[PDB]
RNA sequence: UUUUAAGAACUAGAUACUAACAC
RNA sequence: ACGAAUCUCUUUGCCUUUUGGCUUAGAUCAAGUGUAGUAUCUGUUCUUUUCA
RNA sequence: GUAUGUAUUUAUUUU
């Protein structure tokens, strides 16, 4: 169950401005990109007339932590790369704040389930 | 603090009455590992045993009804269904055996444990088979289906006895780490833990009134009232140890077996200790075969069933004269904690 | 090299594995439905 | 058969792969959780702390114990806490019945001659012979007393 | 700061609460609540198995057993249509069996508390 | 497609569903090679 | 010959051992001077990784093996990471050269 | 023997390797977990040396010296405030043994810090521990 | 006679580093606050730099010093005793653990 | 500030372990 | 005088690299041959120092 | 008579 239960945090913009929109839920999709384990895929076309199918490349326990749209991966809230927001939020402050991730393999399906969230997400 | 022992030299419990053996069934050629008994009808045992085979014994006459039989391993535990007529007992080849009375007849192997399995209990009102063992794990079953609906995590050690209870937390366990978990199931953890305990806890049981749970411990034996997990009173017991068992009444006499071979019974509310008894070993018996393994209470609370290393099951009774005529036991001398 | 085991696997480490779906064969439904008693 | 062999070749076999008690590996069973329920016991009769070197140790004066009751061997290991000698005697009466009884059980499977396995024949000796002697010993010795 | 330091065991933990008065009552769970408790569970837990089963791969296990998305505020609407399968390939194209160790997460601790001459003689 | 799949390729189903050898084989290469007592039973199947 | 026999209490596996653990060893040192070789003529090649046996197998060197992060805490250490990473960039800083 | 950054790497990589190796097998055996956090700190990296004390504790919290070397090995680094967190983790894990009191106690007495050992024994006496 | 327990061990041994670190401060007399975060629940207190390398440094010479009372016990200890027949090292320990057993 | 091997040459083979090598 | 501290040694305490399973003791326990690779056992004879 | 195990880098990663 409960993998459907966190629901999807997806884009804004990315997510196409049209009114009422259909995605399909496919339960168990691909893998993260990163953390190598099933979750649900959100297929669509952005709007109905699309060429092209927008998918989802993570889980809601990878994309929470991060705090990043799953189709996107951006920020949620400032539309960013990773490597930049938090390279901006370590300016002000000073030096702080990268997120050292995962070589290996059961090194990062592993450090997926803890839920510390992360650098850049740390305050937003 | 000292207002703390003023309080305990008042109250002055509760008078209880005595007991002793009115009789004793032989005739298991091994240990005798666990006892469980109707629900209903109060007339028969059934009685686990060493050599594997589970014989169901008479209550009144003390005649033998039957054998079941059926295991590879010893059998540890038997749980007895009140609304079905069912009677899951569980051995250490990793096995849930469900049986089915009418027939007398196998149904279910229940199945999925890593390592053996020391303790079943039956969910009292859902329909729901509860086990654990070696795993450390404390597995719910759903009955009907087979499926191992719920896997509760737990512990760092083998789990000792679980018992499930009607509300909220829901399964009580504890384990060779010297812990208690409370389990709530639906969120799917450990709601609470109950600590104290300094080695693992051999036994619990169920008050079948007030919704509290006796631990034993070794050597010293707590209580425990759930929702809040209070820790409530604290059995005055010296080391007599180890405890084997629990076993509570309907009119809260308390049961303990040592394996030093001394029954100790309590009263509930207090702590007082008010009989101890050398269990008379056996015939050609070796000393150290004198222990307890087993108790429970029949469902009248009057009558006492136990097995022993020894190969033989004791029943005792509660002896009536009593009163106050020459009766007190120990005489209620709190001390010093 | 043959050691006594001092231990036994906890269940937790199975636990979090993701399943299989092989289909074993006594898990095939039979006593679909229980008793109960008066 | 073939819906497995198919989900074993995409999405590998299984990773837990617990088993169960048989026929075969029953012994190595039995023992370990026999040795295993000594070890609490044994542990929780020591006063404090001192465990593991101690609970091994003592365990290997469990076999030692035992492998000294086929033997016949009075054992008597000179001095030790009484109430462990306590549980090693408890035990091993326990662990004996187990093997006395099944030598009985089998030693009339194969009078029937109903499909006694091989080696289980000539482990059946064994237990016989043991047993025969350990008689003996037993009816010389109250022939002296 | 003495609240500060030692901040999580307190003593009225090890205080015994039959102690002052016997008779101290806890209710017996009642009737109109253990048929709460039986609720919430009976219901969670038959979905669990509704689940297991619909997982695997019996052709007949299937007899024995939404919108839900306003995403951002709902901004752009959704509705959430599962795709149908084509039976032969496989169901589930992602899952697999593969082995993970988990991370213990908590922030709180679980004070263990309780209350070496003549003994190592006999021990 | 299920043997070349398991990478046998040294496996050779004629037309008639027989399955032979073809390079006479390195042990191993047997283990890894004992086919099912299903995939047998319905290679005889679909000889029939 | 029996004053020979008792001193050797293993059995044929750990003697196999020993050698086996020896011979990773001469292969170690080779292999290393081979590398300083190479760097006395300058050009520098980088050493192996010796590949993987089961397909999740783990490199310990490259990340934290698992990583738990110490607690959280009242008293606000914060300070004692830049004396640590002065340290840490100042030992193996130093070691290059 | 070393050279280089790259063949410390090696000598590194080579002894993890084996090591959680023999934890890998061994889940007991703390004596390793001590030596293995021993090295990791002989090779001036403390983070890994945290987090391998962390998971030793999550094996056993109720083996003390473990507890004791984990502090130390905060100390002699000359870093403090994490074994003050350490601290208040301990004593609020295991009231009841003293080693744990009198040592948290002895690194605020050689620090001088009295308004601590005030508080602190303030709580240590308050919860009835003893003579 | 005999063995202690833990805990007045654990004292007793307070106590000697209590006298211990009584040398310390005395004899740097012979020779010669708290802050709390309102705005996250951090604490902050301010030490001297001073006795925290005292401190360090007493403990580093403390483990030397055990240190080397157990190797010279190893030397002296695996010199001495000649009695008992000895395959390897770990017959001579274990041995006289057997020793030390009466 | 550490250290010091008796040194060199000549000699036959007995007991040995084993060998997908020869009835 | 004794209080305090460093080093050294003896004694006691604590054991520090200090036996890790089961089944029929798990079962069984000698008669060969030629050559060949490799390990090692003994004798004899001679000579007792330094600097660029 | 054998299982079993090990290495098999060719195509130049910036000073
Ligand atoms: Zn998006
Ligand atoms: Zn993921």
């Amino acid at each position: 169950d409960e993998i459907n239960e966190p629901p999807p945090n997806i884009c804004e913009q990315c997510l196409g401005d049209e009114a009422n929109i259909r995605m399909t839920k496919i339960p168990q999709g691909s893998e993260c990109k990163i953390c190598t384990l099933p979750f649900t895929l959100y297929h669509f076309k952005t709007s109905k007339r699309s060429n092209n199918i927008i998918k989802t490349l993570i889980c809601v326990r990878c994309a929470t932590q991060r705090n990043i749209c799953q189709c996107c991966m951006l920020d949620s809230r400032w539309h960013i790369p990773i490597q930049l927001r938090d390279h901006l939020i370590s300016l002000v402050n000073e030096e702080n704040v990268m997120t050292e991730e995962a070589k290996n393999d059961m090194m990062k399906r592993f450090l997926s389930l803890k839920n510390v969230k992360l650098g850049g997400a740390q305050i937003t | 603090i000292v207002n703390r022992y003023e309080k305990l030299l008042s109250q002055r419990p509760e008078w209880h009455a005595p007991w002793k053996l009115s009789r004793v069934i032989n005739g298991h050629l091994g240990w005798v590992r666990c006892v469980a008994i109707d629900p209903v009808d109060n007339e028969w045992f059934i009685t686990g045993s060493n050599d594997t085979t589970m014989k169901v014994w008479d209550l009144a006459t003390g005649k033998l009804k039957t054998t079941l039989a059926g295991h590879v391993m010893t059998v540890r535990d038997v749980a007895v269904s009140d609304r079905h007529p069912y009677l899951f007992s569980v051995s250490e080849d990793k096995t849930v055996k469900c049986w089915d009375l009418e027939k007398n007849q196998i149904i279910r192997d229940y199945y999925g444990h890593l390592s053996g399995v020391r303790t079943v209990s039956i969910h009292p009102t859902l329909d729901l088979i509860a086990t654990a063992g070696r795993d450390s794990v404390i597995k719910l079953w759903d009955m009907r289906t087979r499926i191992p609906v719920i896997t509760l995590v737990g512990h760092k050690g083998p789990i000792n006895q679980v018992q499930c209870t009607p509300v909220d937390p829901q399964v009580v366990s504890s384990s060779t780490d010297a812990t208690v978990r409370l389990w709530d199931v639906v969120a799917g953890k450990t709601m609470k833990v109950l600590t104290h305990h300094k080695r693992s806890v051999r036994a619990t049981a169920l008050h079948p009134k007030e919704f509290s749970v006796a631990s034993a411990c070794t050597d010293d034996i707590r209580s425990w009232g759930l929702a809040e997990g209070s820790l409530l009173t604290n059995f005055e017991s010296e080391k007599t140890g180890i405890i084997n068992t629990l076993s509570i009444n309907q009119d809260d006499v308390l049961f303990a077996g040592g394996d030093n071979g001394v029954l100790s019974f309590y009263d509930y509310k207090s702590g007082h200790k008010y009989q101890s008894l050398a269990t008379r070993e056996m015939v050609g018996s070796l000393e150290g075969e004198r222990s307890v393994l087993c108790s429970t209470f029949d469902k009248t609370g009057l009558r006492l069933i136990t097995g022993e290393a020894d190969k033989s099951i004791k029943i005792w009774k509660q002896d009536e004269t009593a009163t106050k005529e020459s009766e007190p036991g120990l005489a209620w001398n709190p001390n010093l904690s | 090299s043959h050691r006594p085991q001092l231990e036994a696997r906890s269940g937790a480490k199975a636990a979090a594995y993701t399943p299989t779906g092989i289909e074993h064969a006594r898990l095939l439904p039979g006593h679909t439905t229980l008793k109960y008693r008066k | 058969y073939i819906g497995n062999l198919i989900t074993r070749q995409f999405e590998g076999r299984s990773n837990e792969i617990v088993k169960t008690t048989t026929k075969q590996r029953l012994d190595a069973y039995y023992d370990l959780e026999l040795r295993n329920s000594v070890m609490d016991d044994i542990l929780e009769m020591m006063p404090e702390s001192i465990r593991q070197k101690k609970a091994r140790t003592i365990l290997q004066h469990l076999s030692e114990a035992w492998r000294c009751w086929k033997a016949n061997i009075p054992w008597d290991v000179p001095g030790m806490p009484a109430p462990i000698k306590k549980i090693i005697e408890r035990y091993i009466k326990s662990k004996a019945d187990a093997w006395v009884s099944a030598a009985h059980y089998n030693r009339e499977r194969i009078k029937r001659g109903a499909h006694v396995e091989k080696t289980m024949v000539k482990k059946n000796l064994g237990r016989l012979t043991r047993l025969w002697i350990k008689n003996e010993q037993e009816r010389q010795r109250q022939i002296q007393k | 700061l003495t609240d500060q330091i030692a901040k999580n065991v307190k003593l009225d933990d090890f205080i015994p609460k039959r102690q002052s008065n016997f008779e101290l009552s806890v209710p017996l769970p009642t009737k109109a609540e253990i048929q709460e408790c039986t609720a919430r569970t009976k219901s969670y837990i038959q979905r669990l198995v509704n689940a297991k089963l619909a997982n695997s791969n019996n052709r007949a296990s299937s007899r024995y057993v939404a919108p839900a998305n306003l995403l951002l505020n709902n901004s752009h609407h959704i509705e959430v249509v599962s795709k149908q399968m084509d039976p032969l390939l496989p169901r589930f194209v992602g899952k697999k069996a593969r082995k993970v160790v988990a991370p213990t997460e908590n922030d709180e601790v679980v004070p263990v508390l309780h209350m070496g001459e003549a003994d190592p003689n006999e021990w | 497609l299920l043997i070349h799949r398991k990478g046998l390729t040294y496996l050779h189903l004629d037309y008639n569903f027989n399955l032979k050898p073809t390079k006479t084989l390195t042990t191993k290469e047997r283990k890894k090679s004992r086919l099912g007592n299903s995939f047998h039973l319905m290679r005889e199947l679909l000889k029939m | 010959e029996a004053r020979a026999r008792l001193l050797n209490t293993q059995g044929k596996k750990a003697t196999r051992k020993i050698r086996e653990r020896m011979l990773e060893e001469s292969k170690r040192i080779a292999e290393l001077q081979k590398r300083r070789e190479l760097k006395q003529a300058g050009i520098n090649v980088a050493i192996k990784k010796p590949k993987k046996k089961y397909g999740t197998d783990i490199d310990y060197n490259e990340d934290i093996v698992y990583e738990q992060a110490p607690m959280p805490g009242i008293y606000d250490t914060s300070t004692e990471d830049r004396q640590i990473k002065k340290k840490f960039e100042q030992f193996e800083r130093k070691v290059n050269r | 023997d070393i050279l280089d950054l790259e063949e410390l790497r090696e000598y590194q990589r080579r002894k993890r390797t084996e090591y959680e190796g023999y934890l890998k097998r061994n889940r007991l055996d703390m004596g390793q977990w001590i030596r293995y956090a021993q090295f990791e700190i002989e090779q001036h990296d403390m983070r890994r040396a945290r987090s391998i004390f962390e998971r030793a504790l999550l094996v056993d919290s109720s083996f003390i010296p473990l507890w004791i070397r984990y502090i130390d090995a905060e100390l002699k680094v000359k870093c403090i405030n994490h074994a003050r967190n350490l601290m208040n983790r301990a004593i609020s894990t295991l009231p009841r043994v003293d080693k744990l009191w009198y040592k948290y106690l002895i690194v605020e007495e050689s620090l001088n810090n009295v308004e601590i050992v005030r508080s602190l024994y303030t709580k240590w006496c308050s919860l009835e521990p003893g003579v | 006679r005999g063995g202690i327990s833990y805990d007045q061990l654990a004292k007793l041994s307070y106590e000697k580093t209590l006298r211990n670190l009584a040398t310390q401060t005395q004899n740097s007399s012979k020779q010669d606050k708290v802050q709390k975060d309102t705005k996250t629940g951090k604490i902050t207190i301010a030490d001297d730099d001073k006795l925290v390398n005292k401190l360090a440094v007493s403990l580093q010479s403390e483990s030397k010093k055990r240190y080397e009372a157990r190797k010279r016990q190893m030397q002296n200890a695996k010199t001495l005793y000649g009695v008992e027949s000895f395959i390897n090292d770990k017959n001579k320990q274990f041995n006289e653990k057997l020793s030390r057993e009466s």
